[PDB]
């Protein structure tokens, strides 16, 4: 018996090196593996033939012929149709389908957020750049102006004014003081100054982690009805535009009116155009699909892409038939018994994960390296001074 | 039917040439039109009026124009439009009940991020704190010079004072008080100190954690003592009627102050106004009608605000002449739909739904620490000239 | 003996931060009003890879005021590099008509305040520059930061010669 | 020409001491003074009379009567009525009114929030009372250790103890350091138990005054429409309850699907009942009603709530007549003339505000007022010592 | 028209008893039996089935029980009821497609603020970062004793442990280093300290400031590992049935789980299943259908939420005896209802209108740092017993 | 002479502490138990203000087992009293059979150990009971507490009379 289909995939799709095969087995897919098991169970012969149009099926709004693969149904040259068929009540009208053999809705699609390896000196982003070079030169400056003050006209030095002002800059305490009034005022105001660079730079830290803490992910349908910095579209026309614009929900009312103010564009005329364009679109673009190509796309290399949340609406894929034909029977039986005995599970997870090309709040070490780094270093060049010194010291 | 252009109420829908019919037009007063037809069951043809104005008492002619004009003269049967309910007009045409009522209102530039001024680093506490941390450290500073002089168990008045500075700000201390009481003050001090400086910190972690634009003024009395921003309406207009015209004196030292103005605190044109605000840098206030007002807080760039509540009230009403068969039914008709929950939705749908608008924190920069520098960089001029002075002093 | 050390880095100083003060290549940045790159300065905008390249011209500079003032005339760094010409002057003249002891002192006392002049200049700058688009900072700004660490050595050697000096008696 | 009118405040009222007058001195109030406006501006003569029934106007569904003042109206008894008459559909069928002369809708009233003066000692409650007293027990402790280990079998002491353990606790430095191993060890447990308890309690101040902050009041009805640990009502039955039975907008749609879920009941059969309700649920309870009324409410004494928001609807107070009366022109272009001149602002200010019986984030001194007390005290206390040591010093 | 009682499908309206005819009952089949009638256009009466199950085969007497048996006598016309559409019914009476898709869920307790448990106040910092402060202070300490040993320009192996540690807690050294390759490495430490200080106190203060409590399952693989929390499902029922007929092996190693319980991981009623979870204080976890879970997760006291996704797919569906005249319409009308928007309104107004559901920081209490207090004691003895060793053993 | 303050104290210590222990009066709660105020202590949570005023008995204990078996058996509070009384006695036995010059060291030793018991109990008993119902602390916390204060006080006057005698040698 001849049987319908489309090339869609991860469904029926043509097998690498077509040459070496032909008929039924030139073709590998979700499809084609649940037609073999349908034709095992019901007990016929089939043929696959791929539909010509390419076309699910719809009803040609001049003539009132349909036209698509449930176009190849309605007018007798197919016998069943096994494909990511929806059923709708316009199909239903003059086709006739199965249970659903897979459940399916509108979903969303986000750019996988790359898992962002902080920078090696990530701890002084706090504070700029800038902050630190001055920082640099009033450490050199206050030490100069310290030792000059107290030197001409102590036990201080160059060296220990050095020592001193980068021990008070770092709160670790000082064994010698300033008895001078001039030094006195000097250490004063650099203690003035270490403090509050410190106590700012806690603080930014503070607020850098706290804000990085309280960041909800796009997690529902909703957390995209109030966003404004990430947009999101579908197709140009299908099933998900008209789904919004005969929304009576709230939420998704909500969505619509957003989407009336398209511009700039959002909807897509193909859905590799949608992936690409989210996958470009750096974290700012998402899209809304059916959950089952969502969820392949997330498993086929590059891994660029997520499914959040979860569906929107309720469809369902089907096995049609003709209308009045005499497979009914054999065909819904045959569906519900593989789905109540765990094939379609075991098929969908092998198509879809199995030939797949992919898949705590603390601080950690990562954040901080840059500062055992440092530190390492200087325990390195403090061994090399040592060793100078040693070797000096033979004078 | 007779309307008038002013958006959002009468505009050109898409396509103004390629679009012809009723369907030019887009707007409230497009889908208020409809509503009312829909209960009236009337025909009608959109319009516009001529001279380009909602309708006047000519000066001397004293001939209707605008959409007033219209009704008056025949021209049109109904008025659809924002209309101004007023006396004048109301001893020659019959209103309807407001259909939306508004009022003088207050428009400023949205507030944004200030530059961090110099001696930022002082918000987190108040200058009351500062200053009694001052005396609280020059007070127990001399406390403990006397204790130490008194009673001495060297604390002098300078050691004192050096000791109580490098308490305060966690570095160590050279000298350490023997005596009980000496002890006695530094561990209060440095309870003070510590205290202090958390709080310091803590306040400064939530003031950078989350922003808080806070406009200046609240209400028209706000800037009526301002006395910094300027503000004032069109340069002849209704508004600066209704200041003149005003026998309460909280507008009326607002309407003093609009007439010594230097310049001038008036526009031309509402768009003048906009611009004006939007280019003051929030120095200037504008004060129109509400629904101007919550109009342009929805357009974009969305660089203004509406603050404070109604100053005056109004209402915009249908409009009809004397005797019209279609007074009465017009009326029931706008009220049975403001009360059927049709104006707010309309008003939503235009106004917000049609809306032009609906953090990761930033580093640190030397705008906001550079009071600290610039007080270090003193200090440190300060201190070479004060030891060049004794120098220069024990020298001779 | 280490008055020559002294005086070779006063002029290096000084030669830097005027080349520094002189160059229009302090920062580099992209701008609109060049209609883009562009390696602005400390007195002139000079635009760069766009249509007028070369082509260029002073900038306009317009509490908030007197920091624009300030910038303006950058009196900062011009101060640093006459108090380093001023101390290196006095260098010279205590190398001659030698055994005063209060000379090589107040070269390093101008050469600190030089130093002090340059970090308030450097802020001065950056804060005013500053009010995403990355930029950078070219070597003018680097020879001036330069300048200022040769004022300090040289203030701290200068005075270090002057307690030595001042030593013998 | 009779007038019919209604005792609801601040609007015609009661005279205080009534008996020292009578008819239309005998009453006081924003009505009253409007009409005796219109009086002097139409030029008829009036003589107030109050409703019997006391209600507004309702069609009895039983009989198709009319039932309060535009019944007192509409059947020939009255020839006007000045009084907050709510105009509508059904009285503007059967009564006629003017322009409304005082506009307004469904508001927002909340308790006010009293301006809750922190406590003396409000800088503790970052840590608890018990970790407190645990800390003077370890203070304690590890002093006494510390002397203990470092006396038997050096410079320390038990007050040297007590003073050392005290300035490391602070972080203030110490004059001297254990050289003994014991000594080392307690000495660096106590510098762990410090550390980790400041850096706790800067950290929860923290949070606590970063939590404060982000505290968003209720400043519009959206506001109420996520909030669940606050509760609104309105009056049991009236045009408010009507207007979000009736309505088909998406907020008040919602706080209708709320207030359906009524149990606990928040409705309230007499508005005083509600106000006394939110005045007695301490903050948890807010009402729904006229802005006007709020708005009086918010300035009679006692001044425990306010205003909030916007108005919800919109709705307007007019001056009602017959039917086919002889006063509409009058009327209506009084009522303009007056509020185009500026008198109903003139009295909505006297008898709202005029004869009224009422009417920044950085750290505070009155937030911290607690350890300089403790300072004060500790220097009275270090005074006294000293006197009492050189007393002791004469021997 | 048969139908079950199971809520929310069919429940008694308020005053079942005062309560007579159609408005009896309440419930989510109750509005899609009106929707299916107004499309329909039949006439039924509400009613119930018997023996008080959806329906099954008999073990041996093979009568159909329940909505089904009465549909398949004649008893009933139509069905609606959350039905199992199933091959075993199907073979006997028509279904509809699915009004509502469904799958095995997973159900816990709502994760709670777990008591602070003992060094809760390293939280902060990863025990990687303080392994390697541990080693750094070994290292730092040792190279300083190195650089002084050898290069001496005192600081031995004991004094620069003390000085390390005394800089790691900002406190004061009584020896500093002269030596400048010691001055080095003393600069680097204190660096070092005061980075990992700040980082310490500030994500300690982002932990203490929002709350996040994060379930330990995100899936049914995820506890499948767990080997933690008992999970079981009905001792005997649907899915006892699936996981047992399962051929895919993930959920083979939670079937074989199940089967060596040990107390038997099962219950006999969901309402004991939802009971023990409720009071396993996060100990077992329920797999049961997605529907009641999310019914479950809205009603009071909301002590429970659903994690994960479905394992399995499948559908509620009208039913309809062989035959019927009606099973093209309704099947007709359950579809056009489902794609013309409202399954979808009657879920929201059901399960989550009808919903029973939909913070002022505490201050730092002895369970989250009484750790500290802990080590602190066990310092002062371990202090008091080395200085008794070390005493004794100078003694002799 | 302060043999006479160390042994006193110590016998107040002991007295103190083994009150606080016996009496029920540690905490000031409303509970549901009771079906309402209660004087909860460290054994039996005891009623009041109830119907079941005065009729109290034991209560119900049940990583944080530990916690649990811990403060069911208040050996901490017990150790501490122990420890005091052994203290006591030692100090007793050093008033006679003198020329010992190691007793009163240990009896220091115990005094220190039972305040730091004393501390472990008051911890682990605060600790465990924690899990708004306002509350409070009834007077047998206070003893404890001024048991520990006395015990510390004690230790340290021990050890000051054990070094003031061995300075004799
Ligand atoms: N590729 S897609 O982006 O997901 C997608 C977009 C739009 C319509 C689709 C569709 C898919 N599909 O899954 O391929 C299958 C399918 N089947 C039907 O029967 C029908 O009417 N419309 C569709
Ligand atoms: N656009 S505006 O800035 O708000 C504005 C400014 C000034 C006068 C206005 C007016 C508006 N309006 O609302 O458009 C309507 C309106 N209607 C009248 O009848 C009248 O006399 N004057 C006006
Ligand atoms: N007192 S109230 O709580 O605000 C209030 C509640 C409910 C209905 C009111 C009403 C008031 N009012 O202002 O007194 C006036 C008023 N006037 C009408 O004409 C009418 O129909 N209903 C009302
Ligand atoms: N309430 S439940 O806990 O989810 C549940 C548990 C177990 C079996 C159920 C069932 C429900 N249901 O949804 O009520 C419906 C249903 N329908 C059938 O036809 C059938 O055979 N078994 C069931």
């Amino acid at each position: 018996y001849i049987v319908t289909t489309i090339l869609e995939d991860p469904y029926v799709m043509l097998k690498k090196n077509a040459n070496q095969f032909e008929g039924n087995d030139r073709y590998e897919g979700y499809c084609v593996e649940l037609a073999a098991e349908i034709a095992k169970h019901v007990g016929y012969s089939y043929r696959l033939e791929i539909v010509s149009d390419g076309k699910y099926g719809a009803r040609d709004p001049d003539t009132k012929a349909w036209n698509g693969m449930v176009g190849e149904l309605v007018y007798g040259r197919a016998d069943v149709a096994v494909a990511p068929l929806t059923i709708t009540l316009v199909r239903e009208e003059v086709i006739d389908f199965s249970k659903p053999f897979m459940s399916l809705g509108i979903s969303i699609m986000i750019k996988k957020p790359q898992k962002s390896k902080p920078g090696v000196f990530s701890f002084l982003d706090p504070l700029a750049y800038e902050i630190w070079m001055c920082i640099v030169f009033a450490y050199i400056g206050v030490s100069v102006v310290l030792f000059l003050v107290s030197r001409f006209s102590n036990e201080f030095g160059i060296f220990n004014s050095l020592w001193f002002s980068l021990g008070a800059f770092m709160q670790q305490g000082c064994d010698i003081s300033p008895r001078s009034l001039s030094g006195r005022i000097v250490g004063g105001v650099w203690w003035f100054f270490t403090l509050i660079i410190i106590s700012s730079y806690t603080a930014n830290l503070a607020a850098f982690l706290t804000v990085e803490r309280m960041v909800s992910p796009i997690e529902s349908a909703e957390d995209l009805a109030k966003q404004t910095e990430i947009a999101y579209g579908t197709l140009e026309a299908g099933s998900t535009k008209e789904f919004f614009r005969r929304s009576k929900i709230a939420v998704f009312e909500k969505m619509w009116t957003y989407m009336k103010s398209a511009e700039p564009s959002v909807f897509v005329r193909t859905t590799e155009e949608g992936m690409i364009r989210v996958r470009k679109s750096k974290g700012k673009y998402a899209y809304l699909l059916e959950s089952t190509m969502n969820e392949y796309i997330e498993q086929r290399k590059p891994c660029d892409t997520m499914k959040v949340g979860g569906n929107l609406d309720s469809k369902g894929y089907g096995i049609a038939t003709p209308k009045g034909s005499a497979l009914r029977g054999p065909v819904n039986l045959a569906v519900l018994k593989l789905s109540e005995q765990g094939v379609l599970d075991k098929l969908k997870s092998k198509w879809w994960y199995d030939k797949g090309e992919c898949g705590t709040s603390a601080l950690s070490l990562s954040n901080v390296a840059g500062v055992f780094y440092i530190l390492i270093g200087g325990l390195g060049l403090a061994m090399l001074v040592a060793l100078i010194e040693f070797c000096y010291k033979s004078r | 039917v007779t309307t008038i252009l002013e958006s959002p109420y009468v505009m050109m829908k898409k396509n103004h040439e390629m679009l012809e019919g009723n369907e030019r037009y887009e707007g409230y007063c497009v889908d208020l039109a409809a509503e009312i037809a829909k209960h009236c069951g009337f025909k009608y043809k959109l319009t516009i009026v001529g001279d380009g104005k909602y309708g006047a008492r000519d000066a001397d002619t004293k001939i209707w124009n605008g959409m007033v004009g219209e009704l008056v003269y025949g021209k049109a049967d109904i008025a659809i439009a924002p209309l101004t309910i007023t006396l004048v007009r109301e001893e020659v045409i019959d209103f309807s009940k407001p259909f939306m009522s508004l009022g003088i209102s207050i428009m400023i530039k949205k507030p944004q991020k200030s530059k961090p001024g110099v001696f930022s680093f002082l918000d987190p506490l108040a200058y009351e704190i500062w200053m009694c941390i001052v005396f609280a450290y020059i007070g127990v500073s001399v406390v403990l010079f006397l204790v130490s002089r008194f009673s001495p168990y060297e604390f002098g008045i300078f050691n004192s004072l050096w000791f109580s500075l490098g308490a305060f700000m966690r570095q160590g201390c050279d000298i350490s008080p023997r005596s009980l009481s000496g002890r006695i003050v530094g561990g209060v001090w440095w309870f003070f100190t510590l205290i202090i400086i958390s709080s310091y910190t803590a306040n400064l972690a939530a003031f950078l954690t989350v922003e808080r634009m806070v406009s200046p003024i609240e209400s028209a009395e706000d800037l009526s003592k301002q006395t910094e921003i300027a503000y004032g309406t069109l340069d002849s207009g209704s508004t600066k009627e209704f200041f003149r015209r005003s026998k309460i004196a909280v507008f009326d030292k607002m309407w003093t102050y609009m007439r010594s103005a230097e310049p001038s605190v008036f526009v031309r044109t509402t768009a003048e106004g906009v611009a004006r605000v939007r280019k003051s840098k929030g120095k200037y206030a504008y004060l129109l009608e509400s629904t101007m007002n919550e109009y342009i807080e929805q357009r974009k760039p969305c660089d203004t605000m509406k603050v404070g509540g109604n100053l005056d009230s109004k209402g915009y009403g249908i409009a009809t002449p004397k005797g019209s068969s279609l007074g009465t039914p017009v009326n029931l008709a706008v009220l049975k739909l403001s009360e059927q929950g049709v104006l707010d939705k309309l008003k939503n749908k235009w106004w917000y739904d049609k809306g032009e608008c609906g953090e990761k924190t930033s580093a640190l920069s030397l705008s906001n620490v550079a009071g600290v520098f610039y007080i270090l960089v003193g200090g440190l001029g300060l201190a070479m000239l004060v030891a060049l002075i004794e120098f220069c002093y024990k020298s001779r | 003996v280490q008055v020559l050390l002294t005086t070779i880095g006063a002029f290096a100083a000084f030669g830097l931060m005027t080349i520094a003060i002189s160059t229009d290549y302090w920062l580099y940045t992209r701008a609109l009003i060049c209609n883009g790159l562009t390696h602005s300065g400390l007195w002139r905008i000079c635009c760069l890879e766009g249509l007028k390249r070369g082509v260029c011209v002073k900038i306009n500079h317009f509490a908030e005021y007197l920091l624009r003032v300030v910038r303006a005339s950058s009196i900062f760094p011009i101060l640093s590099a006459i108090l380093l010409l001023l101390g290196g002057v006095c260098v010279a003249a205590s190398r001659v008509y030698k055994s005063k002891r209060n000379i090589i002192l107040g070269a390093g006392i101008l050469f600190v305040a030089a130093g002090l002049s340059n970090i308030i200049g450097v802020i001065v700058y950056i804060s005013a520059n500053a009010g995403k688009n990355h930029y950078s900072y070219g070597w003018s700004f680097y020879f001036g930061g330069l300048s200022f660490i040769l004022a300090e050595v040289i203030g701290v050697l200068a005075v270090n010669i002057y307690i030595e000096r001042s030593r013998e008696a």
